């Protein structure tokens, strides 16, 4: 993958869960 | 000299269908294929410029899915309510006989982004080079849609963008003639 | 679709909003169910606030967390400031020249033609001025316009119409002024 990256903000879990 | 990136993820039950996105400005930088785990860019160039892990898209949309179930039920399962959308259709420059042109149809302001399209060429369906964008976000957080039909300008043929959808009580069929 | 089951929508937009290049940046998480916000994020707050009820449970457990608050503030140089470098040469430094075309239309089925048509199309940014002119002077009534159209593929176009009653040896011209071009685009319609 030569080519700089667009990076992503990654999702938070809600209150209430696990996985 | 204002801009906007915006990443826009959605995930809907029961179709189990998502989606995750860039935009710039309005425009789609690059969406995620769900089902070939691929990042595709919406013009090929710019694949000449970034790139983008798409294993970090899946992981979100993992991640959205389990919201979902927590807030439908947080919600006491609430659901959407349908909104129908607005559509027009137009071209991509000025008509003019025998000159390769490309049918535009625009579909604007819906929820939830679920719809079904078919362009008619004197009330038949063609599939002959038609394609379609993913769903766009809006401010409002209803949804834009673009489906396109290349063609050759006549005075033999009228067309037909028919859109259905949950919201509206029957097609919606928006007419285009030379 | 005969499918009519209940549906039930998520969406989540982090959106980095840019003012003077990357000089001034400010980051807006938002989570969305169905048509409402419930919960956001704003940078130039530093922690999560309820927009709705619904979203109180989510803002009281992600501001506890303050390693994860860190990570959200610092995203306005590791997420908006480094997408910005990353793709400024291909969205904002992006220019495509308009087309300009001109061609005499009708109010209704007329003997003559009594509109004409300044099509401005297959241009990038949108940001456009679109003039009037007749014999040198700028026509500014009779003027209605479609406003700015996406085309969904990178492109606009607009199309400026003007309502006029043309006399012979008459000139008029269309003027466009766009970041693609140093100095105004003009087509000449003589009636």
């Amino acid at each position: 993958a030569r080519r700089p990256p667009l990076a992503e903000l990654a999702a938070l879990n809600l209150s209430g869960s696990r996985l | 000299e204002e801009h906007v990136i915006i990443q826009a993820e959605f995930y809907l039950n029961p179709d189990q269908s998502g989606e995750f996105m860039f935009d710039f400005d309005g425009d789609e930088i690059f969406h995620v294929d769900m089902a070939k785990k691929e990042t595709v860019w919406r013009l090929e160039e710019f694949g000449r410029f970034a790139s983008f892990e798409a294993q970090g898209a899946l992981a979100n949309i993992a991640v959205d899915k389990a919201n979902l179930e927590i807030m439908t039920k947080r919600s006491n399962y609430t659901p959407i309510t349908n909104v129908p959308p607005e559509v027009t259709v137009l071209t991509n420059s000025p008509v003019e006989l025998r000159e390769p042109n490309v049918l535009i149809c625009f579909i604007d302001k819906f929820t939830p982004p679920v719809v079904n399209v078919t362009w008619l060429r004197n009330g038949k369906p063609v599939t002959t080079g038609v394609s379609e964008t993913v769903f766009l976000p809006r401010e409002d957080h209803l949804f834009r849609k673009f489906h396109y039909l290349p063609f050759l300008p006549s005075t033999e043929d009228v067309y037909d963008c028919r859109v259905e959808h949950w919201g509206l009580d029957e097609p919606l069929l928006k007419h285009w003639e030379f | 679709m005969g499918d009519t089951r209940p549906r039930f929508l998520w969406q989540l937009k982090f959106e980095c909003h840019f003012f003077n290049g990357t000089e001034r940046v400010r980051l807006l998480e938002r989570c969305i169910y169905n048509q409402e916000e419930s919960v956001r994020f704003d940078s130039d707050v530093g922690e999560y606030r309820a927009v709705t009820e619904l979203g109180r449970p989510d803002a009281e457990y992600w501001n506890s967390q303050k390693d994860l608050l860190e990570q959200r503030r610092a995203a306005v140089d590791t997420y908006c400031r480094h997408n910005y470098g990353v793709g400024e040469s291909f969205t904002v430094q992006r220019r495509v020249e308009p087309k300009v075309t001109v061609y005499p239309s009708k109010t209704q089925p007329l003997q003559h033609h009594n509109l004409l048509v300044c099509s401005v199309s297959g241009f990038y940014p949108g940001s456009i001025e679109v003039r009037w002119f007749r014999n040198g002077q700028e026509e500014k009534a009779g003027v209605v316009s479609t406003g700015l159209i996406q085309n969904g593929d990178w492109t606009f176009q607009t199309l400026v119409m003007l309502e006029t009653v043309p006399r012979s040896g008459e000139v008029y011209t269309c003027q466009v002024e766009h970041p693609s071009v140093t100095s105004p685009l003009t087509v000449e319609w003589r009636a």
